[PDB]
């Protein structure tokens, strides 16, 4: 039975572990806004074979979702789950955490995100041949930018994300539920101190996550099974290990 | 696995 003290504590400890782990900052990623493709960098883009830029967007993810495993291991009463559990909250959620920190490196004035430097829009993805599943994503990325997160509730909303006691195949279940509510009283507590409780009903349903992440194993299914090569040779492993059937 | 490498196992 956690304390409004433990509670108010959990909250600094969770913030501080996204900060050291946000991979970019905010500032810099604002800043580029008005850095974008020119139409000649996007068709460049477009004419890329879709085997390099399925590799350069594969890479790309796995760094993201590097620092995602870095805030699972400082996340608060992570590392004190069993293995098998740590396995299976970061296998699922890995990519969800990914796609919701996406939406700092959003911009819906334009509907373009930061891209390897530049700000560029759904069309600089053309070539990877997953224009429904790009879409959503940048549709996903509109609507979490609707309503304005400030960094630590990025922190802590991406805690629950991680620390889903729902996920198929957890082993101490309990554990994992007592620490999920430690972290939903954690957000409750700093959405109203700060007048935010509004946001919890603006939240995406769990399925919309869950969708993106099982279209993107889909269509990896798709580009593997027709270059299994370039995967097996420029991808890189936990990409595959994650993600591939 | 790597998840497992990754987190210190
Ligand atoms: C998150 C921490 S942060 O500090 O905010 C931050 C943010 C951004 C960057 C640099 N930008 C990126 O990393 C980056 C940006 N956009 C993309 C990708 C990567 C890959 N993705 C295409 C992929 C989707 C899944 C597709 C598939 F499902 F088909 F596989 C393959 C293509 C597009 C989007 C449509 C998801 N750095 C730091």
């Amino acid at each position: 039975y956690a304390s409004l003290t433990e509670i108010e504590h959990l909250v600094q400890s969770v913030c501080k572990s996204y900060r050291e782990t946000c991979q970019l900052r905010l500032e810099d990623l604002l800043r580029q806004r008005s850095n974008i493709f020119s139409r000649e960098e996007v068709t460049g883009y477009q004419r890329k074979s879709m085997w390099e830029m399925w590799e350069r967007c594969a890479h790309h993810l796995t760094e993201a979702i590097q620092y995602v495993v870095e805030f699972a291991k400082r996340l608060s009463g992570f590392m004190e789950l069993c293995q098998n559990d740590q396995i299976v909250l970061l296998k699922a959620g890995a990519m969800e955490v990914v796609l919701v920190r996406m939406c700092r490196a959003y911009n819906a004035d334009n509907r373009t995100v930061f891209f390897e430097g530049k700000y560029g829009g759904m069309e600089l993805f053309r070539a990877l041949g997953c224009s429904e599943l790009i879409s959503s994503i940048f549709d996903f990325s509109h609507s979490l930018s609707a309503l304005h997160f400030s960094e630590d509730e990025i922190a802590l909303y991406t805690a629950l994300v991680l620390i889903n006691a729902h996920r198929p195949g957890l082993q101490e279940k309990r554990k994992v539920e007592q620490l999920q509510y430690n972290l939903e009283l954690a957000f409750h507590h700093h959405l109203s101190k700060t007048h935010r409780q509004s946001i919890l009903a603006k939240l995406p349903p769990k399925g919309k996550l869950r969708s993106l992440c099982s279209q993107h194993v889909e269509r990896l299914q798709i580009f593997q099974h027709l270059h299994p090569i370039v995967v097996q040779a420029a991808f890189p492993p936990l990409y595959k290990e994650l993600f591939s059937t | 696995t790597l998840l497992q490498l990754l987190l210190g196992h």
